C-alpha cells in the first residue's frame, strides 16, 4: 500500500521504501512536466551526494550532535518519518551541503588512488 | 559515532498545491476531455495517522471553481449567438382570462427578425416570461440588451451533471478524512490515502444543496467563524430531503433561422392550460430536518437563546430565491414558505418562476439565453444540505450566491499533499 | 541451476498508438512549421523478420486525416468573411446566344453589396457558375446561405500538394513493409524499418487517386472484405494514365471592397469564347489499365465471372463525379465515359463543371468561397488508383466521399511499433 | 548492423547490438511526445534501478529461474530463438519476475546496511 | 601513458539561441505571466575571460520583439471592436475664431451612431484630430476605414511601461558585457554570468530614445557597418537631457452606448481655451549634448570633416515625427528645431500633435482607437539616445521606426549561452 | 559560484564541477522546460552508456592518441582553460564518444563471461 507505512516506526517504514519509489512517476501536461522535474531533481541529488542507484546510501560525513540530540534507539524505535523529518527540517540545508563537499573529497581521492601504478 | 545515512523513499509529504486532473466513465461537463478513470481504485488506510485539515484554505475548491467555468465558456463558444434579438419589442399579454398568480407572467412579443438573406425581414411572434423583459416606454426589451450580448445554448448539449473524479499527478496524493462528524477544520485521526477522489455531482444551486453528500451520523454545522455573522453556515444533513419539483404545462416549441447556418429556438405555444411552476416537500420531513439543525445551531450558540428563521432579505433574484438546472429550464422558486418559523427549548408548495436568461457566475457582461424544452418536466432530487447566514435572539436566512461553498460541502474531505521522498536519518555505518 | 539476468535495448517492439509528428524539405499545409528535414533518410533491412500488418486498423490513417482538417481550417481561418454577400440576387444569362454545353452554366448577376462605409451601398455585378446559385423565385441566392457562413480563402495561399513526412517520436519505429504484391493485411517477410516515412501529397480526390504510388509487379486490389459488399475496394495501378485537364477560357479576375480592410474577389468577365473545362485521357491506356483490374478482379471473383462497370448512382455531385483542385481551381468531372462497359472471358474526353463554393470532408456548417483565377488553367495528373464500390456476374461503380480511404492506399504500407528495451532470460550466474 | 538490426538475430548475438538500442530511446502535439518520449525513458531507467541495475546493459540478479516460466534448455534459448519469439514465450510471467527482482534488490541494501554497520 | 577521461559539470559553453522566460517585480504589459522575480539578483564575475559579442545578431532582440506584439495583441484583443464608427461623418471646425496654430485641427464631426437596440439610432457629437479624420467630399471618414477595422482600447488597461526582466532556463546563462565603452561588437574582456537581466523598460518611440540606459564614461556611437548609409546609427548619451511634454488643454470626455454590452468613448468637449501640445528642452544641454556627439562622429569620420544635421526627409508622420505615449496618449512632435544646424571643426519649445488612431509596429490590416484622456497631461521624461540616418561634409537625419533597434539599445550588452558539460582529456589512468 | 572557475585552469576547475552538476538542472515555459530536460538527460544518457552514470570524473580504458592535440599534461592542465581545451579537440569530439561505447560494452560482456 501507497503510504502504507507513514504511521509505522521509522524502522519498520524502511522495508517497503520500494512501495513509494515506484509511484513517483494543457494542464496534464503541466503536471507531468513538473512531476518528471521533481523526481530528476531528486535524482540529481542522490546522483551528487555519492548515492547511486540505491535506496539506502551510507557516507562519510559524520552526525552532528548538536541535531535530534536523543539516543539512537529512541529515533529509529519511536519515531515516525514524519516526526522525524519535522524534528530536523531547519538543519536540511545544511547536511546537503556537507554531502556535497564530502562526495568531491571522495571523488578526488579515487583519482589519486587510479593515478597510482 | 553515529553517521548521516540518506533515504530514498521516505513516506513524508508537505501541504502542497498543484494542478489535478479530470476523470470521468454531448454535455457541458463532457467525458470527451477525459477517460483517465479506474475501475477499482484502491485505498490505503494511514494507521495511527494524524492529520490537519482546513476546508476553507482548500484550494481544491478554487481549481475545481475554474475548471468549472473553462468547461462551461468551453461549452458556449460554438454556438449560435443572437444579437440580431436585441430589438424593440412589441409586447401583449399571452392570457388575460387568468386569475391564478400566473396571469401577466407571459407575454406575447412582436418583432421584426433577420431572415436567412441579409435583404429581408420576417415578423416573428414569440412568447417570453416577464422576468426576461424589461418595459422601455408596450415597448419592451430584453433584460440583457444593456449589460451584454447574449448567447443562445447548443440544444444538442446537456446540463444533467456527471460525476467528476478529481486525480492528483504523480508525485502527490489526496488525503481523504474519512473520520465520522468532522467539521472540516482541525485534526483528522482516521485519514486513508486515494490518489483519485470519489465522484463530485457539479450541481448549481442557491440556498439548498441538491444531490450531494449526506453526514454519517448527525447533522454537521460547519463554518469558517461562527462568532463572525459574515460567513456562510454550511450544514449538511443526516437524511435526505425529497423534493418534487413540476412546471405543470405542454409547452410547444417552434423555431425560425437568423442568418446562414443559425436557428434560433423560442418558446412558442402552452398546450391545455397555463399552470404554475411548483415544488413539493414534505412538511414532516422538513420539520424534523429543521429541528436537528436547531439542536445542533443551538450546540454553538447555546440552550437558553431562540434560534428564528426568516426569509431572504433582498438582493439578486439568485441570491433571494432558491434556484436549480431542471430538465434544462431554470428555476427560482420563493423559499420564504420553508424559513418562517421559530425556535424555542401533507405537503408544503413552493412557487416558482422560469426564466430563460441566466447571468450564471455572477458574470456581468456575459449572458445565455436557454433554450425551451418540449413538454412537461419533473425532478425528483434530495436536499442535503444548507446555506444559512446569521443576523438574546438569533436569526438565520437562506443565502449563497458564490458557488465556491457549493463546492466546499464536498471537497472538505480532501487535502492534496506533495510527497517528498528523501530523508535523512543517525545510523552506525561508514559507507566501506 | 539458472538464474534471471534483465537486458536493457533488448530489440522488441509490440504495436502501439501514438502521436506522430509532419517533417517536410504561403501554402494551406504548414509546411513553415514541420521543417525538422531530414538531410538524408536511411532504412535498415531486417532479416528473417515477419511482421503482420493489418492497413484497416492503422492509426496513422485517422492521425492524418485530422492533421489535414486541422491545418485546412487553421489555413481558411484568419481570411475574409463573406456575411454580406448572402443577399438576394438578380440574374439573367451570360452568354444568351451560347449553344456549347455551357449554355446556362455561368450567370450574370447584380447585388447591392456593403462599401467600405456602413452608409452606404454599391451596386455590384459578378459571374458565378450554375452549381453555386440556387433560385429561390431571376430571384437568386448562393447555395450556402441556408446552411452554412461561408469564407473568403486568402488569394495569397496555394493549394498545392507538398509532400509531407511523418516522423516517429524517439522510443517508436516505423515498420515498412516493402513487399511486392502486398494486400494490405498479413504477414510481411520482407520488413525494413524506419525514423520516418517518405513524403506523401496531400492530394485530394475522388473516384481516381491522382499523384499517388504506383505498384511496382502488378495491379493489386485491397478491400476489408472483399466478399462484403458495403466496403470500398482500393486498386493500385501498375501503370499511371496520363489524364490531360483545362479550364481553357481567358477569365478576368475583378475585385471590391467590403469592409474596412476586406476585400471580395469576384469572376469579373470572359475573354474571347466560352468553353467548357475538361480532362483527356488516352483510350487505350484506360482500357489497357481495365484489362489488369479485370483479371485480378476474376482472379479473386472466378475466371467464369463477367464483370461489368458502371457510373455512380447517384447522390451529391461531390460523390457522384470525380473532383479535383488544379492550380487552386476546383472541377468536378463526369466519369460516366470511362467506367461504361462490360468484360467476358484517340483520346476520351470527359466534361467538367466549375464551382467555386466548396464544402469539404462531408462537413456540414463550413463553407469555403474559392476565389476566381484569372488566365487559362491547365493541368497533367497521373491516375494511380481507382476506389470502386461492388454492387454470374458483378458490377462495379466508382465512388469516395472519405478522404481516409485516399490516406489509406498510401499509408498501407507502413505501421507504427513502440520499442520495449527491457527483458529478462535465464543463465549460470550469481550476482556476487 | 544498426537500429533493431539483430532483431531477426539470435538472443546472444543481439545482445551486442544493445548499445545502438540504447542511443536512440532518447505544435502542441510535438511538446506532447517529447514528455511521453522521457517519461517512458525514465520510467524504464527508474525499474532497473529499483532491482539494482545501473549503470548496466546487462545485470545479473540473484534470483533463481523457475522451470514453469515455459522452460525449453538453455542451448536453444540463447542460439535458436530471437528476442521477439522469447519476449512473447514468457510474457504472461513478466510482473511475476519482476516483483521478485524488486524484493530482491531490497533486501540486498538491508543485508548491506548490516554488513557495513558491524566495525 | 596516456588514456581518456570524462569530466561532468565542466564550465564551457557555446553560442545558443534559446526562449528566455520573462519577470516582473491593469498594464497592457503582462504582470500575471511574468512572476518568477529575483529580489536578490546574482552575478558571478568571469575573471580571465573574454568573449566575442554581436549585438546585430543577439537573436534576444528579436524574441523580445515578439513578446512585446504577443503582449500588446493580447492586451488589445478583448475590447470594444468599433466597427459602426466607419460612416460618414459631417464635420466642421470646433473654434473657427481660434487664431493660434492649432486653428483647424479639432472638428465638430456631427455623425449617426447605433445604439443598444438594432432598431434605434442616434445623434452624436463628438470630436476629432484633423490626423485622425480625411475628407472624402464636410463629407468626413475616419482615416483607418480604407485600411483596417479599428479596435478601442480597453480604458482600464494602463499603457505605463513596466520593466521586464529576462532569464535564462536551466542549462543556459546570460553573459553581461559589463565593459565600459563597448562599441556592440567584438570581444569583451569583463564578461559577467548572470540569471536573469535587468529590467527593460518597452518603452517604444522614433528618432529619440527615452527612459533607457546611460553611457557611463563617454557618448557611444553604436552601427552595423558606419560605412554604409543603410544602416542605423544609435547613439547612446553619456546623461540624460530632460523632456517635459505636456497637452495644455482641460477636456472633457463623454461616452455613448454603441450596443449590448459595449460603449464608446469619444473626445467630448474643451474646458477653457484651446492650446498647441509642446515639449520642451533645454537649449544648454541640448547644445551640449548634441557637441558631445559631434566630438565622438568626428571620431569616426575624422577630425577636419563638417557633421551637418537635418530633419527627417520624409515618409509616414511616425517616422518623421519623434512619438511616444504619454499617460495614454499618442504625442507626435516635430524635431526639426533640435537637427537645424550644423559643426566645423531660455527652453527650446517643438510642438506636438495628438491622435487616437495608432497604427503601431508597422503593421497594415489593424489599428487601435485610443480614448481621451480627462484633464491636462504634464509627462516628464529622459533622452537617453538618439537613432541617426547618414545621408567634405556629411548630413545626418533622425530615423527611426522599427522598434527592435530601440530593443537592441538596451540589450547590446547581454548574449544568452548553453552550457555543454561533457568535458574530455588525457590523464595518467586507466580504471582497472 | 556557477562557471566561477571558467577562467581557472583545468586542474582548478576540475574542484569545482559541483556547482555545475547543480545548476545544469505559458507555451513558452513549457517547451523550454521540456528542452532542458532533453539535454539534461541526453549527458546522463551518455554517461550511462560509457559506464559513468556516477561519477563527476570518471576514468576509464581508452588510450590516449597523439593526433588528438597531444600538447604534454602539464600544458593542457596548468596553462590552459577548459574553453581552449575544448576548442583544440572540438574536430574528435564524436571519434571519443564512439570508442567509448564501444569499449564498455566489450567490458559487460567479458564481465559476464567472467562471472559465468
Ligand atoms: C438529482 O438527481 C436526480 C436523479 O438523477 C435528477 O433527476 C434526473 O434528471 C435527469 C435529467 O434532468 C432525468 O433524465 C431525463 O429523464 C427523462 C424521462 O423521460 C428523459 O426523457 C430525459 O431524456 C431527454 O433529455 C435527454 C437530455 O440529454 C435527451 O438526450 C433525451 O433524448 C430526451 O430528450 C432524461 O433521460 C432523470 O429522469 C431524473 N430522475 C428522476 C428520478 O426524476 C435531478 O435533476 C438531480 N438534481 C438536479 C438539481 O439536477
Ligand atoms: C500532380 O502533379 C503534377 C506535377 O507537378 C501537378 O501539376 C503541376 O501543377 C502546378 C500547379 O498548377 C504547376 O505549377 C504551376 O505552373 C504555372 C505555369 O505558369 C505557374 O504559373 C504556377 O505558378 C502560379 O501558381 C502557384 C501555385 O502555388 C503560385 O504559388 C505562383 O505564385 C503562381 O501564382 C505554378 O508554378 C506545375 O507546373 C504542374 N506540373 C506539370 C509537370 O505540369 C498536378 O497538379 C498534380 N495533381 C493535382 C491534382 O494537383
Ligand atoms: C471570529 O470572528 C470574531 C468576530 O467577533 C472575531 O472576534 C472579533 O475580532 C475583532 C478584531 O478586530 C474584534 O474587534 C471584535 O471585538 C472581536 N469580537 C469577538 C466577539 O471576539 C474572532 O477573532 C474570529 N476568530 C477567528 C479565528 O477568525
Ligand atoms: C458641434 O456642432 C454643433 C453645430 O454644428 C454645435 O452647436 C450646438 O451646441 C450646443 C451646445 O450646448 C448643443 O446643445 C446643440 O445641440 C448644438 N447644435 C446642434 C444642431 O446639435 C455643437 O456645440 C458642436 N459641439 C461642440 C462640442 O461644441
Ligand atoms: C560597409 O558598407 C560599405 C559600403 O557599402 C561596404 O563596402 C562596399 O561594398 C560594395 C560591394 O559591392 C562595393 O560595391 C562598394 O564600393 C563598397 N564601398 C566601400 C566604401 O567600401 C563594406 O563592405 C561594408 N562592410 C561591412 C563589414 O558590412
Ligand atoms: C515651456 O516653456 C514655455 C515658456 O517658453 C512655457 O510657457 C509658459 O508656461 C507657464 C505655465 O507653466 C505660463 O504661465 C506662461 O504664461 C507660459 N508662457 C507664455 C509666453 O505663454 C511652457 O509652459 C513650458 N512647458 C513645459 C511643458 O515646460
Ligand atoms: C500503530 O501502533 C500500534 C501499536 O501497537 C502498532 O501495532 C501498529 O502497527 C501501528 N501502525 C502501523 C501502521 O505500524
Ligand atoms: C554542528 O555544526 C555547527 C555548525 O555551525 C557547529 O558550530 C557545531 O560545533 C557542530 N557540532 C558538532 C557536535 O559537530
Ligand atoms: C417591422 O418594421 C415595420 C417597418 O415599417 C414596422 O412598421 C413594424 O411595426 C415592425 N414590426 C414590429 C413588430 O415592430
Ligand atoms: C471544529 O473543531 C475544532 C476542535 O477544537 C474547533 O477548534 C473548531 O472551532 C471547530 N469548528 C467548527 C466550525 O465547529
Ligand atoms: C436520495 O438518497 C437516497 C439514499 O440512499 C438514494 O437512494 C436516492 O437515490 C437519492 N435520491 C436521488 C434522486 O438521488
Ligand atoms: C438595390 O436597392 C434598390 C433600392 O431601391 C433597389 O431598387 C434595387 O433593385 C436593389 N438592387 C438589386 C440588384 O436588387
Ligand atoms: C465478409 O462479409 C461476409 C458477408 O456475408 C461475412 O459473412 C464474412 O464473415 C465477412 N468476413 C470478414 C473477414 O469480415
Ligand atoms: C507519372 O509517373 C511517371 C513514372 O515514372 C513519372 O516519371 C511522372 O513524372 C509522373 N507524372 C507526374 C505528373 O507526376
Ligand atoms: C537469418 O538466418 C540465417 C540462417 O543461417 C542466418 O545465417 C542469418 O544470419 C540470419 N539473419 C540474421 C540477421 O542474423
Ligand atoms: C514456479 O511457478 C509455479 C507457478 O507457475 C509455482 O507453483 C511454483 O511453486 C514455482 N516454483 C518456484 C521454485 O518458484
Ligand atoms: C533621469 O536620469 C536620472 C539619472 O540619475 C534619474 O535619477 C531620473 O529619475 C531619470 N528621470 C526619469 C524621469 O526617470
Ligand atoms: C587569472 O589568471 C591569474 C594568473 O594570470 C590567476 O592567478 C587567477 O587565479 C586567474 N583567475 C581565476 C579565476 O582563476
Ligand atoms: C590516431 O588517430 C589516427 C587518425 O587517422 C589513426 O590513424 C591512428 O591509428 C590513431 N592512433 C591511436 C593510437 O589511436
Amino acid at each position: 500500500g501507497f503510504l502504507g507505512a507513514a504511521g509505522s516506526t521509522m524502522g519498520a517504514a524502511s522495508m517497503t521504501l520500494t512501495v513509494q519509489a515506484r509511484n513517483l512517476l494543457i494542464k496534464q501536461l503541466q503536471a507531468r512536466v513538473l512531476a518528471v522535474e521533481h523526481y530528476l531533481r531528486d535524482q540529481q541529488l542522490l546522483g551528487i551526494w555519492g548515492c547511486s542507484g540505491k535506496l539506502i546510501c551510507c557516507t562519510n560525513v559524520p552526525w552532528n550532535s548538536s541535531w535530534s540530540n536523543r539516543n539512537l534507539s529512541e529515533i529509529w524505535d519511536n519515531m515516525t518519518w514524519l516526526q522525524w523529518d519535522k524534528e530536523i527540517s531547519n538543519y536540511t540545508q545544511i547536511i546537503y551541503g556537507l554531502l556535497e563537499e564530502s562526495q568531491n573529497q571522495q571523488e578526488k581521492n579515487e583519482q589519486d588512488l587510479l593515478a597510482l601504478d | 559515532n553515529l553517521w548521516v545515512t540518506v533515504y530514498y523513499g521516505v513516506p513524508v509529504w508537505k501541504d502542497a498545491e498543484t494542478t489535478l486532473f479530470c476523470a470521468s466513465d454531448h454535455n457541458v461537463w463532457a467525458t470527451h476531455a477525459c477517460v483517465p478513470t479506474d475501475p477499482n481504485p484502491q485505498e490505503i488506510h494511514l494507521e495511527n495517522v494524524t492529520e490537519e485539515f482546513n476546508m476553507w484554505k482548500n484550494n481544491m475548491v478554487e481549481q475545481m471553481h475554474e475548471d468549472i467555468i473553462s468547461l462551461w465558456d468551453q461549452s458556449l463558444k460554438p454556438c449560435v449567438k443572437l444579437t440580431p434579438l436585441c430589438v424593440t419589442l412589441q409586447c401583449t399579454n399571452y392570457a388575460p382570462k387568468l386569475r391564478s398568480m400566473m396571469r401577466g407572467e407571459i407575454k406575447n412579443c412582436s418583432f421584426n427578425m433577420t431572415t436567412e438573406l441579409r435583404d429581408k425581414k420576417q415578423k416573428v411572434y414569440s412568447l417570453f416570461y416577464r422576468l426576461d423583459v424589461v418595459q422601455i416606454n408596450k415597448e419592451y426589451r430584453l433584460i440583457n440588451c444593456n449589460t451584454s450580448a447574449i448567447t443562445q445554448a447548443c440544444p444538442k448539449v446537456s446540463f444533467e451533471p456527471i460525476p467528476i473524479h478529481y486525480c492528483a499527478p504523480a508525485g502527490f496524493a489526496i488525503l481523504k478524512c474519512k473520520d465520522k462528524k468532522f467539521n472540516g477544520t482541525g485534526p483528522c485521526p482516521s485519514v486513508s490515502t486515494v490518489q483519485c477522489t470519489h465522484g463530485i455531482k457539479p450541481v448549481v444551486s442557491t440556498q439548498l444543496l441538491l444531490n450531494g453528500s449526506l453526514a454519517e451520523e448527525e447533522v454537521i454545522i460547519r463554518s469558517e467563524n461562527i462568532t463572525n455573522n459574515a460567513k456562510n453556515i454550511l450544514v449538511q444533513l443526516n437524511t435526505p430531503v425529497q423534493i418534487n419539483c413540476t412546471r405543470p404545462s405542454n409547452n410547444t416549441v417552434k423555431s425560425i433561422r437568423i442568418g446562414p447556418g443559425q436557428a434560433f429556438y423560442y418558446f412558442g405555444d402552452v398546450l391545455g392550460h397555463v399552470r404554475m411552476a411548483h415544488c413539493n416537500i414534505s412538511k414532516a420531513t422538513w420539520n424534523e430536518t429543521l429541528g436537528k439543525v436547531v439542536k445542533q445551531l443551538r450546540k454553538h450558540f447555546g440552550n437558553n437563546t431562540i434560534i428564528r428563521f426568516a426569509q431572504s432579505s433582498g438582493g439578486d433574484l439568485e441570491v433571494t430565491t432558491h434556484s436549480f438546472n431542471c430538465g434544462g429550464e431554470f428555476f427560482y422558486c420563493n423559499t420564504s414558505g420553508l424559513f418562517n418559523s421559530t425556535w424555542i427549548s401533507d405537503s408544503l408548495i413552493l412557487p416558482c418562476w422560469i426564466k430563460q436568461i441566466i447571468n450564471m457566475w455572477q458574470r456581468i457582461g456575459q449572458a445565455m439565453y436557454a433554450p425551451p424544452i418540449q413538454g412537461v418536466i419533473r425532478c425528483v432530487s434530495n436536499i442535503t444540505g444548507l446555506i444559512l447566514t446569521r443576523d438574546t435572539t438569533e436569526t438565520f436566512r437562506p443565502g449563497g450566491g458564490d458557488m465556491r461553498d457549493n463546492w466546499r460541502s464536498e471537497l472538505y474531505k480532501y487535502k492534496v499533499v506533495k510527497i517528498e521522498p528523501l530523508g535523512v536519518a543517525p545510523t552506525r555505518c561508514k559507507r566501506r
